[PDB]
């Protein structure tokens, strides 16, 4: 079938990818251990699409893990569910890149990718089957953000046709440890606009505030504030693993969503959302995950979509459901937001169905789509980039590696070319 | 969990018991009117 | 010696030939096996001793849909060559399927159509169907009906095409598929029956009465229609017909062959009981304007051919009278220079029931295939609809990138537009 | 002798069957030993199978079918992978029609009883339990190991667990389904399972 | 009486009359120790107590399969001293089977040939196996072929040789080995049968679904194809095709003696209840061009003469009407000089299936050895091979100090190309 290569890099990426491999391999039956339990063929029929298998039957991940640090890559080997993992795909670099572009790209982190796409190379030739890959990787520090967009280039000049699906980590400008986020994430966004084709914007402050008010957490701990991230991860792969009635794609999904091609960042949505107070509680049924999809701090990403227009938006469904209720859910949701839509795209919402429900619910959407509203976060963190550009903020990490301060204004100027587009398609 | 054309296109004396243990089944009249 | 092959391509037209061969195989007492424990022999081969093979193809350029078949219940029906997936499905494109991923597929699709009608001589005609906005449904459908119009001169092509709606559109690459396709569809169709989806969720709506209906219902519905479409081959009748003619009575000029679908009566077992079904009635409801099976409103169009097949216990001239009183009855309007305007073909067998389903046991019923100038009204939003999102390029790149030539989409809106004008034309 | 001389199934039916032989010699032109076309068994007696909440199934219910016996282990990944497909094909392959065509005989490579009803839990075809000393003498009769540690008698392990092979009337093996075998068509090898020629009378 | 002593030159040689004498055995009751529990004499004689030895010889200068076949489930069947082996392997090399080590082991071939011929009367052929890319097929090969053509030159000389594939093979000394053989597959062999393990390979994995076969997959096939081609001298029933009236009406010219095997009935289990399984499309997928047993695509040529062997319950009328449709269809072409190039041996006995190999019960077979002017270009790929090989002197050292001369690498050559300047001319 359609092989999905999953590559996961920095300390932040790292703990998304394994969150992300305890809900597929709960959704797929899988064990610790790697055997498969359970009699359950749904399950089962589709598994080459994560899975590998591998001599004695253990269905072994095909997941590769890179970050400049002996640090996340034993803390998840010694966990749950890390006993999967393969000890070859374990890139380590034992000297560390702390909270610089230079020492991910350029220096440093050039010597060790050059062994990651070794392992990103032996892993997908086995089968041509490549339907695409999913990088994981936040864009506001070291290793995530500069070995994480240096794989991210040398992987499209070697497959120049098939996607790469970033779930990336923007800068969240609130809640901010270190000093260096407006530095390296602006320096990073102009590689996702041009070898990329499919980036989903997430935020901290719009997942801990998905936390403090959906969920009315107390004490969100890391865990799971990527276990929301990895549920709307495996609900946007869920049509490449399920049969379902009308069938998506990775594929499906970018040639319908994204317009001229520099237009591809995606706020997320996975709603189901309630606590457990309120957990019996709740009319599951197709018209209200439509009222809790579209109401702002659903979205995973901290730019409000009030502001601005969905220029295409999709609704990937999970579950038993009957198809006209969610065919008159985006006709009526299109009718009372009209000037929430785009006027020279009619029908502005993607519909499909993946049948099988996420695994304990028994319907679920994910809830990605292209927003006008996005320059909201652009010029924020480059307004933070300007104001420390000005002044000649902490720069000497970065240059005396070998940069040039020409590149930085190349990176601001083509950033603020995406701020310009999604203004006058507005 | 069970798919759409799985659950519903099952073959037809399966279906037929299943739903018989829940309960399948100008004017003109007869000749005898005037 | 009658011998019709079915086409499905598309995920649309797999599940909906699921049903379309739910419906013949509990028809004819062909279990799921193949076994019975000569009326067969329009749809079935008979293989080996026993067993009967439909002829049947399944196309998809993703295995998901179709391998589900495969691996499911009717799975020893078919024959297991003809079940044909790709490697990627081609992703809302109409270039795709077309072009680059399309290649790899129609070679050897059509070496099973080669397999499939070297039988008997005599071919009936190729029941084939497919998605319009679907990108394999629209591009895969195309390079089968251009390379079987190559192979095949001069043979039937009934196409039954699941329309872009009017409202919803579950894509918005919709008018770009649909327009696209209308190019390619004109010059090699002979009979394209125009389908809607919520056209039929308001029958099930306000005629069935069930509140959640999905896909798998609307693929019941349309089963039914194809059944009554061809139970002439399948079974005895007062009046036969036979696809070769239903271009010669339905559709007066070779560009025009766009008509709309009725079923009649539709009625829920529970409502059954208030009346009883006549022959006089069935044809009113048929003909009535919140009825048909495309969501286009018949007040405005000027009618020009109809096809009423009738099924099961039915005397040929309460068929005769109730067209006596549609002839005189204002609201639908005939145009002036057809003034005998019907055919009317009567079979003996009435409809079976599938189990499970919501459509009851009736003794009789109607399906009308109607030619009418309603369909300028159907290509003129798709019109108002396509050029609206390509005023400003919108998603032509990956259409550009994949194979199409930009200016393919400008001359495949002149050659739409002329398919408007013809229909005022006539209607003057 | 088929599918293997050395195996305890085939010594006992070849002592029970020229024991018979002598006996009707001795009663009685007669070739000593016997053929082995004429040699007979009953191989499954009567109190081995049994399908869930263990009811006794005889011989008898097997006629006119195709059956397969299934060596499999409860720890096994190849196993547990491969038996939602098997369950699968059962279930199609036997309620599409109007009488049931195949049938399935487990028979274990499980530790202990715990693992064997845990195994068994999702199981509805016949079943052969471990006590049973016949589940190791079709072991030895269709030579499959999970590894080298039965003295065998110049074997090799005609294939690896888990195992369908379709089984006739007097012990002789119909066809080998390549799971893991020279074809190593996994899960597809049930795909080659054909129901015609393999009937159990 | 009619007999056919086979010959069986090389490991490939070996293995495919492997499973040549277990098809031989199992088709007339041969039980592998020699008792049976007429039609049997033409493979298996006689020896007083009811046990019936093959008429063969296994030939091969390695003692690694002969040996190997001495301790399998066959040993009490073959004669000991028909399994003739040598010490040392010819190890891929022309120069160790023709000039160094083929001296103790040929003198001892026509030996037990000889003794196999004053035996039996009324030798009809010696049909045999060889690996002409590989030194003993090859070399040996040559050597058997110039001395049975020296002492018994009348009889025939039929043979089944594995040419490599033009892309996969399994050697790099191979191109000079093959057309070291042309010397001996043109001037002394009577039928030459052109066979590569890729298009076999093609065969079981396209109509068989086996995605990952091996080489005792492709033995089996060919065993289908001796046996049916040597049905017509055991099995009674119509038309028959004995080894006599095989060259003569297929052979053209003394020199054009190269053809193909389409024996294509070839479906495993799932496909064959699935079918009409009929007389009507064996000859369609006979004649298809992808299903040639060796990799030459019969359009890039012109076919003179080919003769469908029919075996099974087929009747003479389906069998006119099958070839008189490949006479209607445009793509399968014939010479302007042979209008009449057809031959039928239509046999009444249906093929016999191994239990336990990939084939099913199939009731109704066809074999058809057919030459044609496309055979020029599998030795038009052999062209370019030896030419970049010999161009600077290649591996050829080790011809050199092993008994061959310089010039006799050229001459083969010229040889070869005088064999395709000939399949040039005649398609004029
Ligand atoms: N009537 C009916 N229409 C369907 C059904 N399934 C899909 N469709 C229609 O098909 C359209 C989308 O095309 P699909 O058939 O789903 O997709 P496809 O033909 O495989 O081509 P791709 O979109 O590239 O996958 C939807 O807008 C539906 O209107 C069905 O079961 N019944
Ligand atoms: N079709 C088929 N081809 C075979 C078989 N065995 C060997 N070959 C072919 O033989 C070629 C190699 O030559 P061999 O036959 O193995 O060697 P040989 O004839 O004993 O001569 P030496 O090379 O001296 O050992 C390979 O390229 C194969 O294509 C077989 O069983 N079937
Ligand atoms: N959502 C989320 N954010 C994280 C996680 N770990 C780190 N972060 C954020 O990422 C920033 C640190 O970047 P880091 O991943 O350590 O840089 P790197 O190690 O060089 O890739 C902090 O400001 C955190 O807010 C995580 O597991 N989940
Ligand atoms: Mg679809
Ligand atoms: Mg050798």
């Amino acid at each position: 079938m359609r092989e999905i290569v999953h590559v996961q890099g920095g300390q932040c990426g790292n703990q998304i990818g394994a969150k992300f491999w305890e809900v597929i391999s709960d959704e797929h039956g899988i064990d610790p251990t790697g055997t498969y339990c359970g009699d359950s063929d749904l399950q089962l029929e589709r598994i080459n699409v994560f899975y590998n298998e591998a001599t004695g039957g253990r269905f072994v991940p095909r997941a590769i893990l890179m970050d400049l640090e002996p640090g996340t890559m034993d803390s998840v080997r010694a966990g749950p569910f890390g006993q999967l993992f393969r000890p070859d795909n374990f890139v380590f670099g034992q000297t560390g890149a702390g909270n610089n572009w230079a020492k991910g790209h350029y220096t440093e982190g050039a010597e060790l990718i050059d062994s990651v796409l070794d392992v990103v190379r032996k892993e997908a030739e086995g089968c041509d089957c490549l339907q695409g890959f999913q990088i994981t990787h936040s864009l506001g520090g070291g290793t995530g953000s500069g070995m994480g967009t240096l794989l991210i280039s040398k992987v499209r000049e070697e497959y120049p046709d098939r996607i790469m699906e970033t779930f990336s980590v923007f800068p969240s400008p609130k809640v901010s440890d270190t000093v260096v986020e407006p530095y390296n994430a602006t320096l990073s966004v102009h590689q996702l606009v041009e070898n990329a084709d499919e980036v989903q914007v997430i935020d901290n402050e719009a997942l801990y505030d998905i936390c403090f008010r959906t969920l009315k957490l107390t004490t969100p701990t890391y865990g799971d504030l990527n276990h929301l991230v990895s549920a709307a991860m495996s609900g946007v792969t869920c049509c490449l693993r399920f049969p379902g009635q009308l069938n998506s794609d990775l594929r499906k999904l970018a040639v319908n969503l994204i317009p001229f091609p520099r237009l591809h960042f995606f706020l997320i949505g996975f709603a189901p959302l309630t606590s457990r107070g309120s957990q019996q509680y709740r009319a599951l049924s197709v018209p209200e995950l439509t009222q809790q999809m579209f109401d702002a701090k659903n979205m995973m990403c901290a730019s409000d979509p009030r502001h601005g227009r969905y220029l295409t938006a999709s609704a990937m469904f999970r579950g038993r459901m009957s198809t006209k209720e969610v065919d008159e859910q985006m006709l009526n949701v299109q009718n009372k937001n009209s000037s929430y839509f785009v006027e020279w795209i009619p029908n502005n919402m993607k519909s499909s169905v993946c049948d099988i429900p996420p695994k304990g619910l028994k319907m679920s959407v994910t809830f990605v789509g292209n927003s006008t509203a996005i320059q909201e976060m652009f010029k924020r963190v480059s307004d933070q980039f300007t104001a420390m550009f000005r002044r000649k903020a902490f720069l000497h990490w970065y240059t005396g590696e070998g940069m040039d301060e020409m590149e930085f204004t190349e990176a601001e100027s083509n950033m603020n070319d995406l701020v310009s587009e999604y203004q006058q398609y507005q | 969990w069970t798919t759409e054309t799985r659950s519903e296109y099952e073959p037809p004396r399966l279906r037929r018991d299943q739903l018989k243990a829940a309960g399948q089944w100008m004017a003109i009249h007869v000749s005898r009117t005037h | 010696m009658r011998e019709v092959i079915s086409i499905h391509v598309g995920q649309a037209g797999i599940q909906i030939g699921n049903a379309c061969w739910e419906l013949f195989c509990l028809e004819h007492g062909i279990q799921p096996d193949g076994q019975m424990p000569d009326a067969f022999n329009t749809f079935f081969s008979e293989t080996g001793a026993g067993k009967h093979v439909p002829r049947c193809v399944f196309l998809d350029l993703e295995p998901t849909v179709v391998d589900e078949v495969r691996t499911g219940t009717y799975r020893h029906l078919f024959h297991p060559e003809q079940l044909i997936s790709g490697k990627e499905d081609a992703a809302n494109n109409f270039a795709r399927g077309h072009y680059t991923i399309g290649k790899e597929i129609v070679d050897l699709s059509l070496d099973r159509i080669r397999k499939l009608a070297d039988n008997c001589t005599g071919l009936q005609g190729f029941l084939m169907f497919n998605a319009v906005g679907g990108g394999t449904g629209s591009g895969l459908g195309c390079l089968l009906l251009e390379r079987l119009s190559v192979d095949y001169g001069k043979k039937s092509k009934l196409n039954f095409c699941s329309w872009p709606s009017p409202q919803v559109s579950t894509a918005v690459v919709e008018p770009y598929n649909s327009v696209l396709s209308t190019h390619s569809l004109l010059e090699h169709t002979d009979v394209a029956v125009m389908l809607d989806n919520e056209a039929i969720y308001d029958i099930c709506r306000r005629n069935l009465d069930i509140e959640r209906p999905t896909y798998t219902n609307l693929n019941r519905l349309i089963a039914q229609v194809i059944s009554s479409l061809t139970a002439s081959l399948r079974f005895d009748g007062a009046l036969n017909v036979d696809v070769t003619e239903f271009q010669t009575n339905l559709v007066p000029y070779p560009r025009i062959h766009f008509m709309l679908s009725s079923y009649a009566p539709i009625i829920s077992a529970e409502k059954a009981y208030h009346e009883q079904l006549s022959v006089a009635e069935i044809t009113n409801s048929a003909f009535e304007p919140a009825s048909m099976m495309a969501k286009c409103d018949p007040r405005h169009g000027k009618y020009m051919a109809c096809c009423l097949m009738y099924r099961g216990d039915v005397v040929p001239k309460d068929v005769n009278a109730a067209v006596a009183t549609i002839k005189t009855k204002r609201t639908i309007q005939f145009v002036d220079w057809c003034p005998t305007g019907f055919k009317c073909g009567i079979n003996y067998q009435p409809p079976t029931v599938v189990p499970g389903g919501d459509l009851a046991k009736v003794m009789r019923a109607v399906c009308m295939i109607s030619n009418s100038t309603a369909i300028a009204e159907v290509f003129s939003r798709m019109d108002h609809k396509f050029d609206l999102m390509y005023a400003k390029r919108a998603f032509v790149h990956w259409y550009v990138g994949e194979g199409m030539e930009e200016g393919e989409f400008s001359e495949a809106r002149e050659d739409l537009a002329a398919l408007e004008k013809d229909y005022e034309e006539v209607g003057i | 002798s088929q599918p293997v001389f050395a195996s305890p199934l085939n010594v006992e039916k070849r002592r029970l069957n020229e024991e018979r032989a002598l006996m009707q010699a001795q009663k009685a032109n007669i070739q000593l030993p016997p053929n082995y076309g004429d040699m007979d068994l009953i191989l499954f007696p009567e109190g081995s199978l049994k399908n869930s909440n263990n009811t006794v199934i005889p011989q008898s219910h097997l006629k006119g079918k195709s059956v397969a016996l299934y060596f499999a282990d409860g720890a096994d990944p190849k196993c547990a992978s491969l038996l939602p497909f098997l369950l699968n094909y059962y279930r199609t392959m036997n309620e599409g029609g109007a009488n049931q065509k195949i049938e399935i005989i487990f028979v274990s490579l499980d530790r202990d009883r715990e693992a064997f009803e845990s195994h068994r839990a999702h199981m509805p075809w016949l079943s052969i339990d471990l006590e049973n000393p016949l589940t190791e003498i079709l072991k030895r009769h269709f030579r499959v190991m999970k590894e080298y540690e039965v003295p065998t008698y110049g074997y090799g392990s005609r294939t690896g667990v888990p195992s369908v092979i379709v089984i006739g009337s007097d012990g002789r093996e119909a066809q080998f389904l390549p799971i893991c075998s020279g074809l190593e068509e996994g899960d597809r090898a049930l795909l080659r399972w054909d129901w015609r020629n393999t009937k159990f009378a």
